[PDB]
RNA sequence: GGUGAAAUUCUUGGAUUUAUGAAAGACGAACAACUGCGAAAGCAUUUGCCAAGGAUGUUUUCAUUAAUCAAGAACGAAAGUUGGGGGCUCGAAGACGAUCAGAUACCGUCCUAGUCUCAACCAUAAACGAUGCCGACCAGGGAUCGGCGGAUGUUGCUUAGGACUCCGCCGGCACCUUAUGAGAAAUCAAAGUCUUUGGGUUCCGGGGGGAGUAUGGUCGCAAGGCUGAAACUUAAAGGAAUUGACGGAAGUGGUGGAGCGAUUUGUCCUUUGUACACACCG
C-alpha cells in the first residue's frame, strides 16, 4: 500500500534472474565507472545516471557489470551528494508546494499534501540520522 | 383600431432565394411618428426553408433585422441564425458525447459575431460498445480544431460569403473532416450565430445585398 | 484453469509468458534491448525497448526513438534485431 | 416522543438552567 | 393585399391555469389579437380547460379572418423558467380549434423558456406536501 | 432490514450528488436516486394530427415532436404509476419494460 | 395570478401577454451513467497559468527507511455567529388568506434573517457501506473506467497513430450467479478461511431507562462542542424472520422438496407495508 494514499498499484521493474553481464556487453568495467563519475560530474543523480546508462548505452544494469552500485561508486570516488537523493527531491517539491501556497492562500487541498510531503520528509530524515547518512543536527525548515 | 396601421412587405436580401418574408404592419404616420421608427430595428425569425424553399433546411431559422424602409417594401439584413428546439433536443442523446465551442470572430466590415458549434461522437459500423464516449483531452482537442477552424471561415470573409457558408453549412463538414483524426464525429453544426456589433448602418452597403 | 490440471513446478510455458511480470514462478523482465538499424547508416547504438529517452543517432541526426507510456516507438524507416 | 424534539426540549431546558444558575 | 398566404405568428401561452392566444406579426412587434382562456369563462377552475382553450381559438380565427390573416405561425410555450416545462391542457384544444377553422398552419415551434442551469423554484426542499 | 443492495440509489465510489427539484411537487431528490423517464411526445394529439396536417400551408412538413426528461420523486413516482411496488424476487430485475 | 375549489395580491395611472435592448445577482439543464476524481466533507460552462495525485510502464535509484497509532495537528456538508459587500431567486421567523370542530400546520400570497461572496469563528449530520486501517489465502462470469502489451481489418481519418474490433496483464468503481463457507436470519464472495477458537494494530460495547442529563473541567463571542456520572426506576427493551389481521397501498393430510425453526411447496385472491396479534373499535 501507498504510505499515504489508498493506491494498491503494483508497477515497478524486474531484474532478471542471471545476475552476470548479457554477453552482448563488452564495455569495461573501467570505462561505465568513469562514465558515471562524468555523469555525477555535472550534476546527474544515480537513477538518471542509471536511467542513461540504461536507454544510452549498452549498460542494462550496472550491478551486473561492475559489481558494485552506483552509489557505492560514486562514494568511492567522491562525487555523492550531501543530502540523499530521495529527501532532495522531497525537499524539493516541498518548497514548491510552500512557494504555491505563499501565493495561494485558499489552496487547502495543497495544503494537505503539504502536510503529507512534509511528513515523508520527517521520516526519510529520521532514518538516514539512524545511518548516519545525515548530519546528527541536520534539520529541515 | 387596425385600420390605421398599414402592412410594409418585407423582403430577404438576395443571398436566399426567396425575398417574400411577409407583411408586417405599423400605425399610420403621425407626429413623430413615422412609420420608419415602427420597422426601425425590427427582427423577423423566420425559417430558412422558407426562404431557400428546401425543406430539409427546416431545422434551421434565420434572423433578419429590418433597418431601412423603402417605400412599401422594407428590406432585411442577416441577424444571426439558430437551431428549432426539435432538431437540438432530437441529437442531444445518452451513451455519447456532445462538444460544444464558441468562440469571437470579425469581418472585414466590423462585423463582431459569436459562433456556436455543436458536435456528437459518431458510433462505428462494427462497434460492439454499447456507447460511444471520447475523452475530456479528445474533446478539448475537438473543441481546439472547432474553433480554430470558426476563426478561419469568418475571419476571412464577409457576411455574405460567410452566410453562403452557413447554407449548405460547408464549416460544418471542414469540422468533420479536421476531427476524424482525432474521433468520428456525427450531427455537427454551427447551431447559433449571434451579432454583438454592426457597424454604423450604410444605406449604399444595404443596397448593394438587395 | 484448474491446478489440479497442471504442476505448479512446471507450468506449460504458453500460458507463463501472458502472466504479470511478478507473477511468475520466477519472476523477469518482458523488456528487451535491440540492434537498431537506421536507414542508410550503420550507427547500431543499442537501445532500451522501454527508453525513457530520446535516443539521437551520434552524427546529431534525426531522432531515432520516442519515449511513450510502454515500448519506445522507433522513428519512421527503422529496423531492430533482438539482442 | 421524536428523538429530535426531544434533543430540542433540553438544550432549551438547559439554556434555561445556564442563564439561570451563572446569571 | 393578394398573397399566397399571409402569414401571422400565434403566441399560445399554454399554462396550467390559463391558456393564452396571441397574435402577432412576423416581429411580434404589433398585436393583433388576444384572446384569453378566462376572458372567456367565468370560473377560474376553467380556464386552463380545454373548452376555454376552444372558445379562445374560435374567437382569434375570427378576428385573424376579419384582419385578412389565413395562416398562422405557432409558437406554443409552457410557464417555463423554474417552474414547470408542460404544456397545460388548453395547448391541444387551441390549435385543432385553429386547424378546424378553415386557417392554415405554417409551423409549429416550442417555444417555451428553458433555463440553462436556474433561479430555485418555490415549493421548499420536501416540496408541496399533500 | 435493508431492503435494497444499492440503497434505492445509484452511488458507488464517489460522495455528494447534486440532487435534482421533482417536476411534480418541486422535492429535492438526488439525481441517481430519481425516477428518471425520456418522453418523446408529439406537440399534436394523435386526433388532432389529421386535422393539423391538413391545415398546412406546406404539403411537406414532418409534425415536430416534444422530448422532455422529466424527474421525479419516489413519492410522485408511486403516486402517479411511473413505478409501482413490486414483490420481493421482482425487485432485483432492473430490466427496461419488455 | 394562484388552488381540489377559492381567497390574500396586481390591474384602464395598462396588469398578464408579445418583440427588442441594457443592467444586476444567482444558477452551470440536456450530455449525465449501477461512470470519473478526491483523505473525507466534496467536486459538472471555456481557456490559460500554478502546484499537487493515482494507476500503468520501467533490466532507474535507495535499501527496511515499514503497519497502526495515546500526545499533538490539518481539513471537515448544512445550519449558526461577528463585521464588510451583494442581495436575482427561493425563503426559517412574521403578517395575511384559506381549510378546519379547532389549525400557532399541511395549501396560497408578501416577505425578515438567511440563501451569494470576503475576513474571522463554529466542528456538528442517517458526516452511512449504519461495515477502521494494513497484509495473506480462498469460486466462477461478463460488463465498465485508466494504463500497457499483442492480433486485427475497415476508416469523410490525417506509414505510425487516432476510431472501431478481438485477446491478454495490472489497477479502480461496481454488478451477476453459486455454496464448498459464514450467519439469528436478512444477507455477505466477504460479513468466508472461528470451540479444528491466536497475521498486525487503533478505537469502541456489556439488559432497558434516568442520560448524553447533573456536576467538574476544557474549547468557543454566542449557539454550543469535547469529556461525562449517580441516585432512582424497570422485566423486559431490542434484532431477524413466519403466519394472520389491518391499510384514507397497488393489482387439509401422507410422502417427497426447502428452511435451525415458526413455517412453506403441494394449493401456481395476489403483491406490498406494519411498531397491530384483545389483531385498527388496534
Ligand atoms: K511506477
Ligand atoms: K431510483
Ligand atoms: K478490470
Ligand atoms: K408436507
Ligand atoms: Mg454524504
Ligand atoms: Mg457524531
Ligand atoms: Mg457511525
Ligand atoms: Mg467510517
Ligand atoms: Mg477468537
Ligand atoms: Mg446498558
Ligand atoms: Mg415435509
Ligand atoms: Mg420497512
Ligand atoms: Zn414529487
Amino acid at each position: 500500500g501507498r504510505m499515504h494514499s489508498r493506491g494498491k498499484g503494483i508497477s515497478s521493474s524486474a531484474l532478471p534472474y542471471k545476475r552476470t553481464p548479457p554477453s552482448w556487453v563488452k564495455t569495461a568495467v573501467a570505462d561505465v565507472d568513469e562514465l558515471i563519475t562524468k555523469a555525477a560530474k555535472k550534476g546527474q543523480m544515480p537513477s538518471q545516471i542509471g536511467v542513461l546508462l540504461r536507454d544510452q548505452h549498452g549498460i542494462p544494469l550496472v550491478k551486473s557489470v561492475t559489481g558494485s552500485k552506483i552509489l557505492r561508486i560514486l562514494k568511492a570516488h567522491g562525487l555523492a551528494p550531501e543530502i540523499p537523493e530521495d529527501l532532495y527531491f522531497l525537499i524539493k517539491k516541498a518548497v514548491a508546494i510552500r512557494k504555491h501556497l505563499e501565493r495561494n492562500r485558499k489552496d487547502k487541498d495543497s495544503k494537505f499534501r503539504l502536510i503529507l510531503v512534509e511528513s515523508r520528509i520527517h521520516r526519510l530524515a529520521r532514518y538516514y540520522k539512524r545511518t548516519k547518512k545525515l548530519p546528527p543536527t541536520w534539520k529541515y525548515e | 383600431p387596425f385600420t390605421k396601421k398599414q402592412w410594409y412587405d418585407i423582403k430577404a436580401p438576395l443571398l436566399f432565394t426567396s425575398r417574400n418574408v411577409g407583411k408586417t404592419l405599423v400605425s399610420r404616420t403621425q407626429g413623430t411618428k413615422i412609420a420608419s421608427e415602427g420597422l426601425k430595428h425590427r427582427v423577423f425569425e423566420v425559417s430558412l426553408a422558407d426562404l431557400q424553399n428546401d425543406e430539409d433546411q427546416a431545422y434551421r431559422k434565420i434572423r433578419l433585422r429590418a433597418e431601412d424602409v423603402q417605400g412599401m417594401n422594407v428590406l432585411t439584413n442577416f441577424w444571426g441564425m439558430d437551431f428549432t428546439t426539435d432538431k437540438l433536443r432530437s441529437l442531444v442523446r445518452k451513451w455519447q458525447t456532445l462538444i460544444e465551442a464558441h468562440v469571437d470572430v470579425k469581418t472585414t466590415d466590423n462585423y463582431m459575431l459569436r459562433m456556436f458549434a455543436i458536435g456528437f461522437t459518431k458510433r462505428r459500423p462494427n462497434q460492439v460498445k454499447r456507447t460511444c464516449y471520447a475523452q475530456a483531452s479528445q474533446i478539448r482537442q475537438i473543441r481546439r480544431k472547432m474553433v480554430e477552424i470558426m476563426v478561419n471561415q469568418a475571419a476571412s470573409c464577409d457576411l455574405k460569403e460567410l452566410v453562403n457558408k452557413f447554407i449548405p453549412e460547408v464549416i460544418g463538414k471542414e469540422i468533420e473532416k479536421a476531427t476524424s483524426s482525432i474521433f468520428p464525429l456525427q450531427n455537427v453544426y454551427v447551431r447559433k450565430v449571434k451579432i454583438l456589433k454592426a457597424p454604423k448602418f450604410d444605406l449604399g452597403k444595404l443596397m448593394e445585398v438587395h | 484453469v484448474l491446478q489440479n490440471d497442471i504442476d505448479l513446478l512446471n507450468p506449460p510455458a504458453e500460458l507463463e509468458k501472458l502472466k504479470h511480470k511478478k507473477k511468475r514462478l520466477v519472476q523477469s523482465p518482458n523488456s528487451f534491448f535491440m540492434d537498431v538499424k537506421c536507414q542508410g547508416c550503420f550507427n547500431i547504438t543499442t537501445v532500451f525497448s522501454h527508453s525513457q529517452t530520446v535516443v539521437v543517432c551520434p552524427g546529431c541526426q534525426t531522432v531515432l526513438c520516442q519515449p511513450t507510456g510502454g515500448k519506445a516507438r522507433l522513428t519512421e524507416g527503422c529496423s531492430f534485431r533482438r539482442k | 416522543m421524536r428523538a429530535k424534539w426531544k434533543k430540542k426540549r433540553m438544550r432549551r431546558l438547559k439554556r434555561k438552567r445556564r442563564k439561570m444558575r451563572q446569571r | 393585399r393578394e398573397g399566397e398566404h399571409v402569414f401571422g405568428v400565434a403566441h399560445i401561452f399554454a399554462s396550467f391555469n390559463d391558456t393564452f392566444i396571441h397574435v402577432t406579426d412576423l416581429s411580434g412587434r404589433e398585436t393583433l389579437v388576444r384572446i384569453t382562456g378566462g376572458m372567456k369563462v367565468k370560473a377560474d377552475r376553467d380556464e386552463s380547460s380545454p373548452y376555454a382553450a376552444m372558445l379562445a381559438s374560435q374567437d382569434v380565427a375570427t378576428r385573424c379572418k376579419e384582419l385578412g390573416i389565413t395562416a398562422l405561425h405557432i409558437k406554443l410555450r409552457a410557464t417555463g423558467g423554474n417552474k414547470t416545462k408542460t404544456p397545460g391542457p388548453g395547448a391541444q384544444s387551441a390549435l385543432r380549434a385553429l386547424a378546424r377553422s378553415g386557417m392554415k398552419i405554417g409551423r409549429i415551434e416550442d417555444v417555451t423558456p428553458v433555463p440553462t442551469x436556474s433561479t430555485r423554484r418555490k415549493g421548499g426542499r420536501r416540496g408541496r406536501r399533500l | 432490514t435493508f431492503k435494497r443492495r444499492n440503497g434505492g440509489r445509484n452511488k458507488h465510489g464517489r460522495g455528494h450528488v447534486k440532487y435534482i427539484r421533482c417536476s411534480n411537487c418541486a422535492k429535492c431528490c438526488p439525481k441517481d436516486k430519481a425516477i428518471k423517464r425520456f418522453l418523446v411526445r408529439n406537440i399534436v394529439e394523435q386526433a388532432a394530427v389529421r386535422d393539423v396536417q391538413e391545415a398546412c400551408v406546406h404539403d411537406g412538413y414532418v409534425l415536430p415532436k416534444l422530448y422532455a426528461k422529466v424527474h421525479h420523486c419516489v413519492s410522485c413516482a408511486i403516486h402517479a404509476h411511473i413505478v409501482r411496488v413490486r414483490s420481493r424476487e421482482n425487485r432485483r430485475n432492473r430490466e427496461p419494460p419488455q
